[PDB]
């Protein structure tokens, strides 16, 4: 068991979270009927042990939506298996967020505990331990993250056994119209490091790159966008949650990717990425994906993965995995660069392989390590704090919410202890 | 600046007397340096040999260095010097005990009158009439740290809540470093007020149980003494100075087995591992220094940066558990304070 | 008689025991049903099958092995093997505790947990049995549980058994590359602790193994598994001929005593020869010669080295089956020719030389083309040490690193003492050096 329930929190946690329930339906595959499309009964024990069943053994999600307004609610329950979601998880609020960090923060706390407690009660039905609850967020939102944030804080405190995982756009620091919406951003970012041992974060820019190529859309559609980030995050749990020959514990690679709690980010990779043409015509060799997830292109974030180096490298395997591929594997890890993998443990990468190839394509990837553009990324992205800090902009926003100005600054100072502390390790061997 | 610990050994223990195994280490207060014996049962002729600007044996008690320490402690309050004191040893060394020193029995003795107290109690009398001396102002404000899960509870502070989180901001005032402000105390008017509330405080404050040793704080404890001081010169100009004084009894490496510690004390002592392992991480880290800059980051190691290299000024005195069992840890130990010694801190005025 | 019931630990650990358990099952001929289509053994169960397997149910043949499964995966591949159908379910043992596992966590807690439960079943065994020198049992290294299982369990078994000890089974990567970097970080506190209580310690190459099946089969992949078959064939065979009448029947501790003069190699190296492909067979059969070159052929050895630079303290090497004249002729000479082989200072004589009475068997379902003769070769090998050295370098730069001290924490394992296992596997690297270097 030790399923995990997600919750989203934030717009963007609402949306995404949304498509991520989507994508994990669609994973469990588990109709309204209930029956198993999964031949696998175990496939359909995991989903059972995922979700509590509805008659006919339907599936009902165990999670709590945020609601930035009622509507989000609305829109996933009117959205498809809304007979399959119950509403009981559901938690509402009209106001939402109010788009203040510390007033949705406060008043939406109130009213997700119960739901809170309520859901991690029947997680803890289902298992008596779970590894930990990821939650979906944006961090870009202030208020999205700040009322993520109090969850998770809350969550990990109560149980240490959970652990918390975050995913949240960041908002790329390629452009920002305005320092303020970063502002938001910086606040995310500064409690959501602390909140959360690990964290994961897409760039905006990576959406942008990855939507705007394969969309080939002006602007990215949400739920395209969706789709695609919720699958990759989907694999993910889905390799975790499925046996492999070799199963590796997905709390123990994560203690494992960092060399230290102290290095939130993480690097997502998914695989295989394509052209929506060439994915169709061809298929890529295993090698090939291997190739592909290093390749900055097919991973979702977007990074000179060459002028990257990964402080900790690993790499997931789904279908039958080579030994000859992971030979490969960790030549070519060293071959691309020797900053690839860190200088203080050779041979970083290990991959544990799924028994079953992923649904869809056998081949899958995933990126694990961290690489300098991200950390990178954030630096850039803290630039755009300063401006902000110059603007004093959200002084207003900042007084309503009651949240320092200083605390900023402490994000600010925090956030460049840490990030100064991981690119210099990053820099370093 | 960073002095490497004074030993002070703790007498050959009890427990290790259930052993009836010899200490590895003979606690010879004469040598100033404890060895262990590297050749073992191989060698016991051969040992590994740490030396430290003094070492003690058994005999040699916490009062014995207290009261040399004890001197020196003063100056460095009263400059408003942040002075800290860590004792290094395994765990049951008397890290705690020589670090808190003996109140005569039935406290016949305070604390400070105690030469059986460590430093701290003497030196804190003599703050008492230090402060007396130099009629300058002096109120301490108190905090208490006890860590459980990295929280801080003031038991000490007179509040019955602990005292808030102070922001972890460069104090404007502190010209290096990141500082806490914003901590509640309650000061205290006198020294001897000191005495009466530490007694107080010490009802308040608690620490993990631990079956290894009641004595022994299962979780690290950080006691904090925050002392103001206003004087007004022959000059007749008016000077103001925070002094402020970190003692912390670290728990030592332990497993859960011998700890007999609940659980969640376990937790307690993964953390407890974790710090002091951190802290060794410290040194090791150390020498990168740019930019990524390593030291904040952790609150322990953020306090520490102010404690060592830090506007903060600590000294190191160590005391150990004659017990050899925890081999490993005690070399961690000895290796750790040697790791300190690479890196020295310079006292500032808090 | 004897029965000794493996314990497995890690989803490799249990992987391994599973093939090992089915190619007994296989060699049983005895249906997952647990009656065996063939006729009830001679003895009923042979002692072997006995030692393998207690035997209840009697005209029935149903193994009794002893599985953990940290994981509820583990519990589903016990179930989906045909063993555990004809395993009791009281035979089968799930832990309830996740695997977790941090490495260091992992054996503590899920040890006490395994213990209570696996102590009842080994006892109830040991009670079927007439008596039990001590359990063979595999265990993963790559696993924080899995390496964690051997420490805490080694101790408590050696303790009930007492003099007697217990052979161990480990997982060893290759020092070519590591599965992960924790695996090591397992090694060295398993080893030094695990080493001592052991009498011996089995060695694997993982990669080499791999690469061995990997040239015969001329498949890397796919399978894993089907590497996994041999890894299962060699373990087998070597088991498989004590457990074959003999001739002469040595005991493998004693032969393993035999073969280390010193307890300072508790652990032989295992070997497998002559690897044979299938093709080769069909080609032709193979020579005695062709076997012992074979076996000689650093190829062949389960571990890859070069003879000159691995040294052996003795080599050994048991045989399935009968040993044949030839192969016993070629053997004196080849031994001569060696150089690479290291002498014992004291005394020439003290080994044993041994064959099965036993004609040579092959087991079924090979993957590969059965060879006239399975071998395994107890030695010490440069190998174990480089790659100790391998391990100890990745695991000094690690602590340099201080890198998962988290890890450490959780488990509230002491820094000091991995580091001081650390100086425990370089203390008996380098005196096991030593002591090879005449
Ligand atoms: N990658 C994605 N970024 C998104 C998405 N929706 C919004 N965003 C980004 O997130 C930021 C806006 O935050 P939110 O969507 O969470 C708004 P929130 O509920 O947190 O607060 P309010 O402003 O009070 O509505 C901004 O930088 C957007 O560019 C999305 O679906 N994907
Ligand atoms: N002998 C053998 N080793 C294998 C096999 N497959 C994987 N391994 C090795 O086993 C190690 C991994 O240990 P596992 O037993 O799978 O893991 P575990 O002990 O259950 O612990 P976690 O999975 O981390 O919870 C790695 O070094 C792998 O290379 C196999 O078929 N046979
Ligand atoms: N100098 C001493 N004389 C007599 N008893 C001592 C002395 N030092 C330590 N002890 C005893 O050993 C037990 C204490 O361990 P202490 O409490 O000294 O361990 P500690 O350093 O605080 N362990 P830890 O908290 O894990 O870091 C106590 O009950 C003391 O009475
Ligand atoms: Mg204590
Ligand atoms: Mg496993």
């Amino acid at each position: 068991m030790r399923e995990i329930v997600h919750i989203q929190a934030g717009q963007c946690g609402n949306q995404i979270g949304a498509k991520f329930w989507e994508v994990i339906s669609d994973e469990h595959g588990i109709d309204p009927t209930g029956s198993y499309h999964g031949d696998s009964d175990l496939q359909l024990e995991r989903i059972n042990v995922y979700y509590n069943e509805a008659a006919g053994n339907k599936y009902v999600p165990r999670a709590i939506l945020v609601d930035l307004e009622p509507g989000t609610m609305d829109s996933v329950r009117s959205g498809p298996f809304g007979q399959i979601f119950r509403p009981d998880n559901f938690v509402f609020g009209q106001s939402g967020a109010g788009n203040n960090w510390a007033k949705g923060h406060y008043t939406e706390g109130a009213e997700l505990v119960d739901s809170v407690l309520d859901v991690v009660r029947k997680e803890s039905e289902s298992c008596d331990c779970l590894q930990g609850f990821q939650l979906t967020h944006s961090l870009g939102g202030g208020t999205g993250s700040g009322m993520g944030t109090l969850l998770i804080s809350k969550i990990r405190e109560e149980y240490p056994d959970r652990i918390m995982n975050t995913f949240s756009v960041v908002p790329s620091p390629k452009v920002s119209d305005t320092v303020v919406e970063p502002y938001n951003a910086t606040l995310s970012v500064h409690q959501l490091v602390e909140n959360t041992d690990e964290t994961y974060c897409i760039d905006n820019e990576a959406l942008y790159d990855i939507c705007f190529r394969t969309l080939k859309l002006t602007t990215p559609t949400y739920g395209d966008l969706n789709h695609l980030v919720s699958a990759t995050m989907s694999g993910v749990t889905t390799c975790l949650r499925f046996p492999g020959q070799l199963n590796a514990d997905l709390r123990k690679l994560a203690v494992n990717m960092v060399p230290f709690p102290r290095l939130h980010f993480f690097m997502p990779g998914f695989a295989p990425l394509t052209s929506r043409g060439s994915q169709q015509y061809r298929a890529l060799t295993v090698p090939e994906l291997t190739q592909q997830m290093f390749d900055a292109k097919n991973m979702m974030a977007a990074c000179d993965p060459r002028h990257g180096r990964y402080l900790t490298v690993a790499a997931v395997f789904r279908g039958r995995m080579s030994m000859k591929e992971v030979d490969e594997q960790m030549l070519n890890v060293q071959n691309k660069n020797s900053s690839y993998f860190v200088e203080w443990i050779p041979n970083n990468v290990k991959t544990a392989v799924c028994d079953i190839p992923p649904r869809g394509l056998k081949m899958s990837a995933t990126f694990i390590g961290n690489s300098t553009a991200i950390q990178e990324l954030f630096k850039r992205i803290s630039e755009q704090f300063t401006a902000m800090f110059r603007r004093k902009a959200f002084l207003h926003w900042y007084t309503g919410e009651g949240m320092d100005e200083m605390e900023f600054t402490e994000a600010e100072s925090n956030m460049n202890d840490l990030v100064s502390e991981y690119q210099q390790y990053q820099d370093a061997t | 600046k960073n002095i490497q610990v004074v030993v002070r050994c703790r007498p050959f223990n009890l427990a290790e007397r259930k052993a009836s195994a010899h200490s590895i280490v003979e606690c010879d207060p004469v040598r100033k340096e404890v060895s262990v014996r590297t050749g073992g049962l191989a060698d016991k002729s051969s040992r590994k040999t740490y030396t430290f600007d003094m070492v003690f044996g058994a005999s040699t008690k916490q009062i014995d260095v207290y009261r040399s320490v004890v001197c020196p402690i003063l100056d460095e309050v009263i400059m408003g010097y942040n002075c800290t004191i860590f004792a290094y040893g395994q765990t049951g060394t008397g890290k705690t005990f020589t670090m808190e020193g003996e109140r005569s029995p039935n406290e016949e003795y305070t604390w400070e009158e105690d030469p059986l107290a460590g430093i701290i109690p003497r030196t804190l009398h003599q703050i008492f009439e230090k402060l007396t001396d130099n009629g300058t102002e002096f109120s301490v404000k108190v905090s208490l740290l006890e860590i459980y899960n990295e929280e801080l509870f003031d038991l000490l502070n007179p509040s019955s809540d602990v005292s808030e989180r102070l922001q972890m901001f460069d104090d404007p005032r502190n010209k290096r470093g990141v500082i806490i402000k914003g901590l509640e105390e309650i000061t205290v008017h006198n020294k001897d007020e000191v005495y009466q509330i530490l007694e107080k405080g010490a009802a308040k404050r608690t620490t993990a149980a631990t079956l290894m040793n009641a004595y022994s704080s299962r979780s690290h404890s950080v006691f904090s003494v925050t002392i103001h001081m206003k004087e007004t010169t022959i000059d007749g100009e008016e000077l103001v100075k925070i002094g402020k004084l970190n003692l912390v009894d670290l728990a030592g490496s332990e497993n859960i087995g011998r700890s007999g510690a609940v659980d969640k004390r376990a937790r307690e002592a993964g953390n407890i591992n974790q710090s002091l392992l951190t802290l060794g991480r410290v040194i090791t880290a150390l020498v990168e220094r740019t930019p990524h800059v390593p030291y904040r980051e952790s609150k322990l190691t953020r306090i520490l940066q102010d404690s060592l290299g830090g506007r903060t000024r600590t000294s190191i005195i160590a005391t150990i558990s004659p017990a050899s069992l925890n081999l490993e840890e005690t070399l961690s130990t000895l290796e750790y304070a040697h790791r300190a010694k690479n890196i020295l801190n310079k006292p500032e005025v808090n | 008689m004897r029965e000794c019931i493996s314990i497995h630990v890690g989803q490799a650990g249990v992987q391994i025991g599973n093939a090992c358990w089915e190619l007994y099952c296989l060699e049983h001929g005895i249906q997952p049903d647990g009656q065996m289509p063939s006729d009830k053994t001679i003895g009923g169960g042979d002692d072997s099958f006995n030692t393998f397997f207690s035997e209840t149910g009697a005209g029935k043949h149903v193994p009794r092995a002893v599985f953990v499964d940290l994981e509820p995966t583990v519990i589903d591949e016990v179930r989906t093997g045909t063993y555990r159908q004809l395993f009791h379910p009281e035979q089968l043992i799930t832990g309830k505790e996740d695997a977790a596992n941090n490495y260091a966590r992992g054996h503590y807690t899920i040890g006490k947990e395994i213990i209570d439960l696996v102590l009842d079943r080994i006892r109830k065994l040991a009670d079927q049995c007439t008596g039990l020198q001590g359990f063979l049992v595999f265990h993963s290294f790559g696993g924080g549980t899995g390496s964690g299982f051997t420490s805490l369990l080694m101790e408590r078994l050696s303790v009930d058994y007492g003099k007697k000890s217990k052979l161990e089974f480990s997982i060893y990567p290759a020092p070519q590359v590591s599965t992960a970097v924790v695996e090591p970080y397992n090694s060295i506190l398993t080893t030094h602790t695990t080493l001592e209580h052991s009498d011996c310690a089995f060695m694997v190459d993982n990669e080499a193994i791999y690469d061995i099946c990997r040239r015969n089969l001329d498949i890397e992949r796919p399978t894993y598994t089907n590497l996994n078959r041999l890894i299962s064939q060699i373990v087998s065979s070597i088991t498989a001929s004590l457990r074959f009448d003999g001739a002469l029947n040595v005991d493998l501790t004693e032969f393993q005593t035999n073969l280390v003069p010193y307890p300072r190699i508790h652990f032989p190296l295992a070997t497998y020869a002559p690897v044979i492909s299938a093709e080769k067979a069909y080609h032709e059969q193979l020579s005695v010669a062709e076997i012992t070159n074979a076996c000689f052929e650093p190829a062949n050895q389960m571990v890859k080295c070069d003879p000159r630079h691995g040294k052996y303290m003795a080599c050994c090497l048991l045989y399935r089956g009968d040993v044949v004249p030839k192969d016993v002729n070629a053997a004196i000479a080849t031994i001569k020719t060696k150089r690479s082989i290291q002498f014992v200072d004291w005394c020439p004589t003290g080994f044993k030389v041994g064959i099965n009475y036993q004609p040579p068997t092959v087991v079924p379902g090979g993957d590969l083309a059965k060879v006239q003769r399975a071998v395994c070769m107890l030695s010490n090998t440069t190998a174990i040490a480089e790659a100790w050295a391998r391990l100890d370098h990745k695991f000094d730069l690690m602590y340099a690193k201080r890198a998962f001290v988290h890890w450490y924490v959780g488990e509230g394992m002491e820094e000091g003492e991995f580091s001081e296992a650390r100086e425990d596997m370089a203390a008996l690297e380098k005196d096991y050096e030593e002591v090879g270097v005449d």
